[PDB]
């Protein structure tokens, strides 16, 4: 019991000690993936039937 | 046409492989599957005996048929994870030890395992031989102990007929689609020679409804 | 000696008849078909056997009209040849059909263990295509035989199987009898004996297997040994009038009834062969639609 | 023709 | 006695936890791509159908030259797939049949694949006889392999219905790391691009993100209401969405901490088999109980598309590492390649 | 890996002989056989092939109604049946394996060989026959094809072999540019369709040898006469 909770608190601990950015700022980062990337994106952005290997 | 020697001889290769890929099917297609589950220290390994660490198959033939069985104890993880696995097996074989009721009670244990196994939607179709084991010890037992202790609305006999018939009336109670599963129950010892030809009758009987099933009989 | 005539009637209800199984026929296996192929064995029977009943009755109002008329074709021999040769091909791939299913019930049921191969080797697709076949062959004195002609005792055109394609006119009966012989064997006489047997068998097991006391198992019992019946007693009523009547008139040419007799039968024989056209229009409901699985398919799909 | 029957209806013999 | 203050602790540290996500969300997905624009509607044809397997496909894993493939059924075999020409390139025969996860190496070499047998089972398919033989039994989960995914020709990280992950050594065949603190059933695996980390799904509706050469837990990300059968990383590493039974996925943030977008609608009940993003992260891709693969806009949580066109449910899902195409395996014994 | 001809010896013209290679260590069933001869002074000329299953079998014009290729897979066993036997049948003969599927290599293992003594096809041609070289120089050895060998599936199907001098012959390069299994990075293969080149980065004694173009496209498969190295 007491090796467990121990276990418990010392993950809890070292969980909570990291550096976190505002969603804000997550979310502007995978918007601008998202668009940093749309054109190499296939199903996405359908390509002509001459660069299509599954014609 | 159109293809290069070499795409004609893959084309070659993957015909050969469909070939036996369909001789495999058609093998396993007439065999028999049976899920074999049942309680703490209920008389699984005596019949797994009598029909020869995750799963463990067994295989045996018997009257030019033959079976798999799959013990699926030691398998200690969320069923409802797994268990979606075995819906098309051919029968699901249920132990239960008859001296269990007597000693949360491992009968009433039993049964809710039973109620729950029997009434599960992957198990809508699939017909259950339910074996009851230490026959023998009930019927010690019986007489030096009624079957009150686990079943207290019961009534009748102290003797091992008696009880025995009305502990297998209990178990087949717990079936709700009695119009779609079938309940086949043996009683049996640790020196029943017949317990195999018990799971054969069974299972020509289950095959038998499939194929009236799957002939549109219906 | 005798004049042979016509019930006055005849002419103004077998085309209506004629019609009225064409309507049933096409909508029953048509339904039939829509479920089956816009959505387990026995399927492949079914689609064959819709497709040759459907095919069976889909020909008919050219036979109303032609009878409406007073039997007078306008239609062509291409026609007759067609026609007629739909009409006999798909009567044998019926009957085909249902020997074909009441055999793989037979290995299903019977003994299943045992005849696990033999119903992989012979039933299944195999048992379509060599009915089909077989079907498709011994239908073919109808398409080089039957011909438009006008006996001009009428300026009327109408089908008629002539022999002298093949026989002169002193040796024409025995071609008439024998292929009217063969066509009762070959497509009543065996297919009802193995459909008879095989259902037998299956209901031996049926009533041993599914045991009385409970009363699920007392239901299913009932349920399965009456429609059992009723398939081979339906087969027999539809098909039975047809062949016994067609082999007494033919059997009359080489003796002599009593003319009565012959004009009963000669007037009865229209009737007989549109209640042969009724099996057409009920097998849906013996085979298909039986199982609740396959209605409620329909059901949902049209609901 | 032969038989009565040949024309008549759809089902030459 | 101090059992205690050890619970106190505990609770006061989720509290404390809880308190440091709430001040960074300062302005939700949903409000920030609002008006980038919608990615209209999402058409998708079968362009393969793959048959051959007999039973319920449970597991599909694309190569990385995203021409073959491996899938797993239940028919004892692992079939390896020219997914250009449908050709069947290799037919494994497995010990045991109840596989549940197969995994292709990225160097092309190796296949691995397990399941109810508590086995990860190495397949080495360039051999100088010719055939497909075992060269690895890995052998010590206690509950069945639910996922494996090659690091390297010679590791492998598992997790097992015993609540553990595991990194293998392939060539000794033994655990290097062992991966402990979920409190369920493992159902899934992704390794980063960079595979430095790799995040689990856990039936306790929890995921976890691991450090591999570390073998610690560093977060813990909650908010799913039912178990998590897949998860998936977004394309850089910073993100990876979940699928669980509750019938949603829900996208998490690693460096916010947090779960940024729920994917759902009232008209799905069922829950969700597998889960993938396309290859700019703006697709996500789900299978379902209902038979269906539905397509997320994965910035504004709209339905875009549907894939449909399995007859049982849907069980594996994979984008192409090149993102041309999409393959769906399903309990219906088919694989199907999108586009 | 082990393929072992045996039935060789001398003949008289119009005879019959069977020739007969065992196989040993590998899954014998799945790879398709092939026979390729070599006259005493000559290159390599193609025979026969039986697929794998033996659902499949070609022979080259000069031996076809002659020669029959027969497989004996629970024996592991490739036989060549030769009936009418010519002076021009005098030839070490060779047996090959070859399996067929995406990626694979084919032509990759050569039997040691068995001695007969007798008492619209694509040209492949290697302009040069012989090249003097020098140890731990690069060198290159050109093949041009009659017919473009790049296919519409995207491969170009040229092989590339080296003969040593008293063995039996040796993959390089398969589809113009893979390495083969075994072979050091100082070999690289490159070319356009109807041109191909081999080029040898430092060359070692163990280098000197006859090589050999072959062209896969189409059937009969057709050789080159071959390039020899001299140190």
């Amino acid at each position: 019991s007491i090796a467990q909770a121990r276990k418990l608190v010392e993950q809890l601990k070292m969980e909570a000690n990291i550096d976190r950015i505002k969603v804000s700022k997550a979310a502007a980062d995978l918007m601008a993936y998202c668009e940093a990337h749309a054109k190499e994106d296939p199903l996405l952005t359908p390509v002509p039937a001459s660069e299509n290997p599954f014609r | 046409c159109t293809l290069s020697a070499e795409d004609k001889a893959a084309v070659e290769r993957s015909k050969m492989i469909d070939r036996n890929l369909r001789e495999d099917g058609e093998k396993a297609a007439r065999e028999v599957k049976l899920l074999l589950l049942g309680a703490g220290e209920s008389g699984k390994n005596t019949i797994v005996k009598q029909m020869k660490t995750g799963i463990v198959e067994t295989h045996f033939t018997f009257k030019d048929l033959h079976f798999k069985m799959f013990d699926v104890g030691a398998q200690r993880s969320e069923r409802k994870k797994w268990i979606h696995c075995f819906e098309g097996v051919t029968a699901i074989i249920f132990c239960v030890a008859l001296s269990d009721y007597d000693l949360m009670n491992r009968m009433h244990a039993s049964m809710k395992l039973f109620d729950s196994i029997c009434n599960n939607k992957w198990f809508t179709d699939t017909s259950i031989i339910l074996f009851l084991n230490k026959k023998d010890l009930f019927e010690e037992k019986i007489k030096k102990s009624p079957l009150t202790i686990c079943y207290p609305e019961y009534a009748g006999s102290n003797t091992y007929e008696e009880a025995a018939a009305y502990i297998q009336c209990q178990f087949e109670d717990l079936n709700k689609r009695k119009d779609t599963k079938e309940i086949y129950t043996h009683f049996t010892c640790s020196t029943d020679t017949k317990n195999v030809q018990f799971v054969f009758d069974a299972v020509t009987d289950v095959i038998i409804k499939n194929n009236l099933k799957d002939c549109g009989l219906f | 000696e005798c004049e042979y005539t016509d019930w006055k009637s005849s002419g103004a209800l077998i085309p209506a008849i004629y019609m009225l199984v064409f309507l049933l026929g096409t909508t029953g296996n048509g339904l039939v078909l829509w479920t089956v192929f816009r959505s387990r064995s026995a399927d492949i029977f079914i689609a064959s056997l819709a497709v040759a009943d459907l095919t069976f009755v889909v020909t008919l109002p050219l036979w109303a009209t032609y009878t409406y008329r007073d039997y007078d074709w306008p239609f062509g021999t291409f026609f007759c040849k067609l026609s007629s040769y739909l009409i006999f091909v798909n009567m044998y791939a019926s009957v085909f059909c249902l020997t074909g299913l009441s055999f793989d019930r037979y290995l299903a049921i019977v003994r299943p263990v045992a005849n696990a191969r033999l119903r992989l080797r012979v039933s299944g697709a195999v048992a379509t295509a060599v009915l089909w076949v077989l079907a498709a062959l011994l239908a073919m004195p109808v398409m080089v035989l039957r011909t438009t002609g006008d006996l001009e005792n009428t300026t009327k055109v109408q089908c008629y199987m002539d022999y002298s394609m093949v026989a002169t006119v002193s040796s024409e009966w025995a071609w008439e009898v024998g292929l009217g012989v063969s066509s009762t064997t070959v497509g009543f006489v065996v297919p009802f004996t193995i459909m008879l047997t095989c259902y037998f068998f299956i209901a031996q097991t049926i009533a041993g297997h599914f045991r009385k006391e409970r009363i699920e198992g007392l239901r299913k019992r009932r349920r399965l040994l009456s429609i059992i019946v009723v398939l081979v007693v339906t087969f027999a009523l539809c098909w039975m009038p047809y062949h016994l009547v067609k082999t007494l008139y033919m059997l009359g040419s080489l003796l002599h009834w009593p003319c009565d007799f012959d004009l009963f039968l000669m007037n009865i024989f229209p009737y007989c062969t549109c209640i042969s056209y009724v099996n057409s229009c009920l097998n849906p409901f013996l085979y298909a639609f039986f199982d609740p699985r396959f209605r409620q398919a329909c059901t949902s799909m049209l609901c | 023709c032969r038989p009565r029957l040949c024309h008549k209806g759809p089902m030459p013999f | 006695s101090e059992l205690d203050q050890l619970r106190q602790e505990a609770e006061q540290l989720k509290n404390q936890i809880r308190d440091a996500r709430k001040a960074c969300a300062d302005a939700t997905l949903s409000q920030i791509t609002n008006n980038i624009d919608p990615v209209g509607r999402i058409q998708m044809r079968t362009r393969r159908t793959l048959r051959g397997h007999l039973a319920k496909i449970y597991a599909m894993h694309w190569g990385t030259d995203s021409r073959l493939l491996v899938s797993a059924s239940q028919d004892g075999k692992l079939i390896i797939w020219d997914s250009y020409t449908t050709n069947k390139v290799h037919a494994i025969p497995l010990r045991s049949s109840w596989v549940m996860t197969c995994a292709y190496a990225p160097s092309g070499n190796y296949v691995a694949c397990g399941g109810l047998d508590n086995i990860c089972s190495i397949y080495n398919l360039k051999t100088r006889e010719g055939n497909v033989r075992v060269s690895r039994e890995l052998a010590g989960h206690t509950g069945y392999l639910s996922c494996c995914r090659f690091l390297d020709d010679n590791q492998i990280v598992t997790s097992s219905g015993d609540t553990t992950c595991a990194l293998w050594d392939i060539e000794t065949g033994q655990q290097t790391t062992t991966f402990t603190g979920h409190t369920g059933d493992v159902m899934s695996l992704s390794l980063a691009p960079d595979t430095r980390l790799f995040v689990s799904g856990a039936c306790d509706a929890s995921a976890k993100l691991w450090d591999v050469r570390e073998g610690m837990c560093r977060q813990t990300f909650t908010g799913h209401e039912s178990d998590i059968n897949a998860i998936c990383f977004f394309p850089n590493g910073n993100a990876f969405a979940t699928g669980s039974d509750d019938a949603t996925c829900r996208l998490f943030d690693l460096r916010a901490d947090q779960e940024l977008m729920t994917y759902s609608h009232d008209n799905i009940i069922c829950g969700i088999t597998s889960v993938s993003f396309s290859k700019s992260g703006r697709l996500l891709l789900a299978g379902y109980d209902d038979f269906n693969c539905n397509v997320w806009d994965a910035l504004k949580a709209d339905r875009a598309g549907v894939l449909a066109g399995h007859d049982n449910r849907v069980s594996c899902l994979g984008v192409t590492d090149d993102g041309m195409a999409v393959a769906t395996g399903s309990w219906d014994s088919f694989l199907k390649i999108w586009n | 890996v082990q393929l072992v001809e045996s039935g060789g010896g001398l003949v008289q013209p119009g005879g019959s002989r069977k020739l007969s290679c065992s196989a040993s260590g590998f899954a014998f069933s799945s790879f398709g056989m092939h026979w390729v001869r070599q006259a005493p002074e000559k290159g390599l000329e193609w025979v026969a092939y039986i697929s794998s299953g033996s659902g499949t079998i070609y022979y080259a014009d000069t031996v076809k109604g002659r020669f029959t290729i027969s497989r004996d897979d629970p024996k592991n066993t490739l036989f060549l049946q030769m009936t009418s036997l010519r002076s021009e049948d005098t030839a070490m003969y060779y047996c090959v394996r070859s399996i067929y599927y995406y990626g694979s290599s084919p032509f990759d293992f050569w039997g040691q060989g068995t001695t007969l003594t007798v008492s619209s096809d694509i040209v492949m041609t290697q302009a040069t026959s012989s090249v003097p070289v020098t140890p731990g120089e690069s060198v290159s050895i050109s093949c041009r094809s009659s017919k473009s060998l790049l296919h519409s599936n995207g491969n170009t199907y040229l092989y590339w072999f080296l003969q040593r001098p008293g063995q039996s012959p040796q993959l390089l390069i398969y589809r113009m540019s893979n390495l083969a299994s075994g072979v050091p990075d100082r070999f690289s293969g490159s070319g356009s369709g109807t041109a191909f080149t081999l080029t040898i980065s430092r060359l070692e004694a163990e280098d000197v040898g006859v090589y050999y173009c072959m062209q896969h496209l189409e059937y009969p498969l057709t050789f080159g006469a071959g390039t020899k190295l001299e140190l």
